[PDB]
């Protein structure tokens, strides 16, 4: 969970898994990802107005952002802690 | 690269250097010379 | 280490499954932390136990832990005054005088 | 192009003294310089291939809009509306027959922006202007 | 159980009630007997949703006029934990009374929501699924398939099962839920939205957001189907000025004006095209324009207009259109010109703060574009999509964007400004400029509701102050109370710490966000309270990046490391889906025991909404005061269209609104009294907020908590969980914090 950076090595054998463990992030959100109830439903929530156009929030309310206006990785390491708990709990939804 | 923003152009290059750059005293404890270290950092 | 409540569980409900019918099943719990870390889901252990007709008493040490509470709840069939949380020495002393009595 | 005066062929990054001058006769992207290299001495035709119209120096301008279409549909509607000034005052409140007027503007804005009936709008014009 | 106020018969569904319930049921009865505006704060934890469902189900139900009930609330969960409480009520009313009585009570939500179609489900966007939805269901479609039966087009069989049956039998009676509801007409085969869109004038009950009664581009539909002299409830009312201002806000972009530009193009093509085939749909509309008929006049009802209305209705011209936009081709060169002019707008590189009026005489001396031809310009743009019958509007829809500014600006010029920003975001390289036409009154949206209705219920677990409201707000109150919770023992602790374990002070004002003795402080503050918290514990935020910075630097400092030891954390992730998942993923833990944290923002989807009772809360830890970010062109404006309209202060107004977020972000860990749970708050500066708090919140803050550092607030946190884990005494509650049937009796004996 700690944001990368390019000054860094890394390793040259273990760095070309890179995209495949960002295809596998994708392949876990493909099962983690199922309708909830409408108590926690968050996306019903604010989908409930589909045409609403008031002020865009200012910047402390969106992710960070870089210099040239692409994302810093900050919101990529709350995603990777999130998917690691659902998965820790995922886990747990077995035979066993 | 500092007329070039005077033409109005973006300098690529940083100015150039041209333009402004800048005892042994005696020893009491002789029964250990070479047992003592010298420390001359923390 | 980490306490493991649904592995003490199991090992309860295997041990208290070779008891005869007449002897009833009971598991006392000194739980001294907060949280558990679980190889599973303890909800499907909890139904086993409830199945299997074990009781379970909880003396937990620090505060109120919800899955503590409902496994004492779901064991007991509702009683909710099955899950003790100390006070001082003498309390705890006292719970343990009570957990001596048949249930 | 958006960016670069095709007469003098000057990018405005090398060169960022070129304006966005036009004619209301005809709309070209030209330069303050070829502007006062031409026009200055005389009145001239239009420096871009195609185009032979006659212009002059005093009448160059600015334009404010990006779009040519627009900037020349605004420059026809403010010919129009200077000698068309008629409101709901003048009309003495009769909202249709003032909303029968607007449509007549529009019209004429139209037929002068697309240059369809081109020769009868200005004569119109001009014989509503002569009151 | 069932009691009696006054004459009116109550049937509670619990068999025990509490007293802050029964002086809040005698509260609203006596507000709909005198007809007025009444300011209500409960305490959170109690129930007072159940107990507005009971007394009003029952007032409806016993009174002779059985005046309709409108529930607005802030939030589709909210509505839906409304009706699940409503179908708990009406089942006890029915058990009690033997039969089910003539009953309606429906939630309304987007067809987002309400789809149950196959094809479009899985559409993210709410505006195309709305569009795919019309798209099949315009009666269009019905048409051209009945003139050829081989058309490729298609239409909704969930839609087309509504016309063989009758509006009254949509529904068995009784109340439904979304869950519910969207069970029924599955396997009725049935279309949930439309049945309820139809059967709005039928319910006694309708509970639904606050967009849908604030927002003029949704609410003048259901404002006409619903009754004129039924009783409003405006549950959690505390954040209403936000969703007011927000239903007449609006921003535009140098994007948005090159899709505007785009579309203006391929829609000046699609009249070239539609001109070239055949004139008499255009001529058609030319004549019904020339004779007066508007939208509502040409539209049919079982359509709607491409463009939604985005103004108030009573603030809609009632003349016909004034015919410089009533050709097709005029109408398409005074939009280009308009977005032309909003280019060159755009293309200034400071901040203008400008009037509507400056705006439409620059306008004016520029374009020559009048306001009263751009006050019909959302309409006009509507007919003219309508005619053109185009099956593709995603070029369109900044064509919408630019039609609903047009109308906004030209009708409205008192309480609005437009502001234009050349850097949207400061961090950017390139500068991108922005436009936006902000509402500065919040009363303006809200007016033709009090207008509307005679009485009104304002309710919130968390409003405060509530003198605020009537003046913030332009209504009469006629009662505003906030109650006192009564409790046998002290059922929340309220803590606020300002200051770290050594002492050095705690703030979250976000130029010192990267101040490593804070973020220490807090990480430490965290790491203690999830190593003593035993189930749950939601962290709330100032803002989403401070959240991000300051959960950043802590996994670079090794915070989250021995975080992760005791507690799953979970952070409210921008994307809703993610969000509800790392929410659904919470309670699990919580559930299960393994332990979790929530690192949310205090004014985020998260805050709003989404309660946390039991083992879901139990700590409410609160980074800072969640502030609004100050030098916003936005916030300033609206802080001095305050100070010269209602005389409310800089300082005083950015208070309560960061200390309402806190009290809503507090009030979500209590439901019931048998809940409980630590609420602190790590900032210098609550300690001098103990009086903006809710009544009840600062009723449980004692004077020795005000500048509490941490490690002492942990042990209280710690002696406050083993205080109350233990069994509270039915004796020492009995009588005093929840009532029965026979000491409700004795209490009214008492005192009459
Ligand atoms: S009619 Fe109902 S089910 Fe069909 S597409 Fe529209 S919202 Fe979905
Ligand atoms: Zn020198
Ligand atoms: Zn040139
Ligand atoms: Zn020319």
């Amino acid at each position: 969970g700690e944001k990368i950076m390019q000054n860094d090595r890394g390793d040259v054998i273990i760095d070309r898994y890179l995209t495949l463990d960002q295809e596998f992030d994708r392949k876990d959100d493909d099962m983690l990802l199922h309708p909830v109830k409408k108590i926690i439903d968050l996306d019903g929530n604010i989908q409930d107005d589909p045409v609403v156009r008031g002020n865009r929030p200012d910047f402390t309310m969106q992710p960070g952002v870089d210099i040239n206006g692409n994302s810093d990785g900050t919101v990529d390491i709350l995603k990777g802690m999130n998917r690691l708990s659902e998965k820790m709990i995922m886990a747990l939804k077995n035979e066993y | 690269p500092r007329k070039l923003q005077d033409l109005g152009l973006k300098p690529a290059s940083v100015d150039p250097a041209t333009i402004k750059r800048q005892r042994k005293g005696k020893i009491t404890n002789t029964h250990m010379t070479g047992i003592l270290k010298d420390y001359s950092h923390r | 280490g980490n306490p493991s409540l649904q592995n003490a569980l199991e090992m309860a409900r295997g041990l208290l499954l070779p008891v005869p019918a007449h002897c009833t099943r009971e598991v006392l719990i000194v739980f001294g932390s907060l949280s558990t870390t679980d190889p599973g889901d303890i909800h499907q252990t909890i139904d086993s136990l409830v199945s299997e007709k074990i009781r379970v008493k909880v003396l937990g040490l620090s505060a109120q832990v919800a899955i503590c509470k409902e496994l004492c709840k779901a064991t007991n069939y509702g009683d909710e005054s099955f899950y003790k949380i100390l006070l001082d020495e003498t309390h705890l002393k006292e719970l343990f005088n009570e957990a001596v009595t048949p249930l | 192009n958006k960016d670069m005066c095709p007469i003098c062929k000057t990018d405005r990054y090398l060169s960022p003294d070129v304006k966005f001058l036009v004619n209301p006769e005809c709309y070209h992207r030209i330069c303050e310089s070829c502007v006062d290299r031409i026009f200055s001495l005389g009145p001239a035709q239009c420096p871009y291939k195609g185009c032979d119209k006659i212009l002059r120096k005093n009448k160059f301008k600015t334009q404010i809009f990006d779009d040519v279409e627009v900037e020349k549909e605004v420059d026809i509607r403010k010919r129009v509306f200077n000698v068309f000034n008629k409101t709901i005052d003048d009309f003495n409140g009769d909202l249709v027959e003032y909303n029968k007027y607007l449509e007549e503007v529009e019209d004429i804005i139209y037929k002068l922006d697309h240059g369809i009936d081109v020769a009868k709008t200005e004569e119109k014009l001009r014989t509503y202007e002569e009151l | 159980m069932k009691f009696y106020i006054d004459d009116l018969p109550v049937l509670f569904p619990y068999p025990k009630i509490y007293p802050e319930q029964y002086n809040y049921m005698c509260d609203i009865k006596k507000t709909l007997d005198v007809g007025g505006n009444s300011i209500l704060e409960m305490p959170s934890g109690t129930g007072k949703t159940v107990s507005l469902l009971s007394l009003t189900i029952a007032y409806q139900m016993h009174y002779p006029e059985h005046r309709k009930i409108i529930y607005c609330s802030r939030t589709m969960s909210e509505i839906e934990k409304a009706l699940v409480e409503l179908e708990n009520l009406m089942d006890y009313r029915t058990k009690e009374l033997g039969y089910q009585e003539d009953f309606r009570g429906l939630g309304l939500t987007s067809r987002k929501n309400l789809c149950l179609h196959p094809e479009v489900s899985k559409e993210r966007k709410g505006t195309v699924v709305d569009e795919k939805c019309r798209r099949m269901t315009n009666g269009q479609a019905k048409r051209k398939l009945e003139e050829d039966p081989e058309a490729n087009v298609e239409l909704c069989e969930y839609h087309e099962n509504l016309y063989n049956i009758e509006v009254e039998d949509y529904l068995p009676k009784g109340v439904f839920s979304f869950e519910k509801l969207l069970k029924y007409c599955e396997e009725k085969t049935l279309c949930p939205y439309f049945i309820v869109r139809r059967m709005i004038s039928l319910c006694n009950i309708i509970i639904y957001s606050y967009h849908y009664l604030l927002d003029p581009k949704i609410a003048e539909r259901v404002s006409n189907e619903v009754s004129k002299d039924s009783i409003v409830i405006f549950d959690e009312a505390h954040n209403i000025d936000n969703v007011c201002i927000e239903s007449l806000s609006l921003d535009l972009t140098t994007d948005a004006l090159r899709r505007a530009t785009r579309g203006a193009n391929a829609l000046d093509e699609r009249i070239s095209e539609v001109r070239k085939v055949d004139s008499q749909k255009l001529q058609d509309e030319y004549e019904k324009l020339v004779q007066g008929l508007h939208s509502a006049d040409i539209l049919t009802d079982q359509e709607e207009p491409f463009v939604e209305t985005p103004v108030l209705p009573q603030d809609l011209l009632t003349e016909a259109i004034p015919g410089n936009i009533r050709r097709a081709e005029h109408f398409v060169s005074f939009l280009k010109r308009l977005i032309e002019y909003l280019k060159t707008r755009m293309k200034v590189l400071h901040v203008i703060s400008e009037t509507p009026k400056s705006f439409l005489q620059h306008l004016k001396q520029l374009t020559f574009i009048e306001r009263k031809p751009l006050r019909f310009c959302s309409e006009r743009l509507s007919l003219l999509v309508r005619t053109l019958e185009v099956t593709e509007v995603e070029d369109f829809t900044a064509l919408k964007d630019i039609a609903t500014f047009a109308t906004l600006i030209s009708t409205y010029e008192e309480g609005f400004l437009l502001i234009i920003e050349p850097y949207e975001i400061e961090n950017a390289a390139v500068p991108n400029p922005i436009m936006r036409f902000t509402c500065l009154d919040a009363s303006i949206a809200i007016k033709p509701v009090f207008e509307r209705f005679s009485s009104v219920i304002i309710t919130s677990g968390t409003i405060s102050p509530l003198d605020m409201y009537p003046r913030m707000l332009n209504f009469k109150t006629v009662l505003q109370k906030s109650y006192a919770m009564t409790l046998a023992k002290k059922s929340f602790l309220p803590m606020i710490i300002t200051k770290g374990s050594d002492q050095v002070a705690i703030s979250s004002r976000f130029e010192i966000r990267n101040d490593p003795s804070i973020v220490r402080n807090y990480g430490s503050m965290l790491v203690e309270f999830a190593k003593i918290t035993p189930d749950g514990m939601v962290v709330f935020f100032p803002s989403y990046l401070y959240m991000e910075s300051i959960v950043s630097m802590w996994q670079t400092m090794g915070i989250l490391d021995e975080v992760w030891k005791h507690k799953l954390i979970l952070v409210e992730t921008p994307d809703a889906q993610e969000t509800s998942l790392a929410l659904e993923t919470y309670r699990k833990a919580c559930s299960n025991g393994r332990g979790a944290i929530l690192l949310s923002v205090a004014r985020g989807k998260v805050s709003e909404g989404i309660d946390f009772d039991h083992q879901y809360g139990r700590t409410v830890l609160m980074i800072g005061i969640p502030f609004q970010y100050t030098e916003s062109r936005i916030l300033k404006a609206r802080l001095e269209f305050m100070r010269e309209n209602y005389r409310i202060r800089e300082n005083d107004f950015l208070s309560f609104d960061a200390m309402r977020h806190a009290a809503q972000c507090l009030g979500r860990v209590l439901r019931g009294k048998d809940d409980y749970g630590v609420m602190v708050l790590a900032d210098r500066r609550f300690s001098r907020k103990r009086s903006q708090l809710p009544k009840w919140i600062a009723q449980g803050l004692s004077d020795a908590d005000l500048n509490l550092s941490t490690d002492m607030a942990i042990s209280n946190t710690k002696q406050f969980l083993r205080t109350m884990a233990q069994p509270t005494d039915p004796k020492d509650q009995e009588g005093v914090s929840v009532w029965s049937y026979e000491d409700l009796i004795k209490h009214q004996n008492s005192r009459k």
